[PDB]
């Protein structure tokens, strides 16, 4: 998805989930060609802080 | 270093929105890809998501 959306309730506690995303690419699977990193670039607003992700 | 410049927006207006203010880039932008944001009181300090950027 180029814009995905994810619920979560109030008050929960850290280290809660929010989501999973996923993504591919066309070189050939499981080689470094493939091999992905995901990170954050900002926030909304951009503090304070509230959600992390998984590299 | 030269001040900022003025704009103005008119209350309670028919719209449509977003209504737009002005335009805002580099002169540099040329020389290698930057995107845009703003902070404030306005955008994520608050009244929260009064103002928006193009990206």
């Amino acid at each position: 998805e180029e814009t995905y959306t994810f619920t979560i309730f109030e008050n929960c506690r850290v280290g809660t989930t929010v989501g999973q995303v996923c993504a591919t690419d066309k070189d050939e699977p499981d080689t470094m060609h493939t091999r992905l990193k995901y990170s954050i670039i900002g926030q909304v607003p951009p503090s304070p802080t509230l959600f992390s992700m998984h590299p | 270093r030269w001040a900022p410049i003025p704009c103005s927006m008119l209350e309670n207006s028919l719209g449509p929105f977003p209504l737009f203010l002005q335009q805002v880039q580099s002169d540099t932008a040329q020389n290698y890809t930057i995107y845009y944001s703003i902070r404030g009181p306005g955008v994520d300090q608050e009244p929260r998501n009064l103002f928006y950027v193009e990206r």
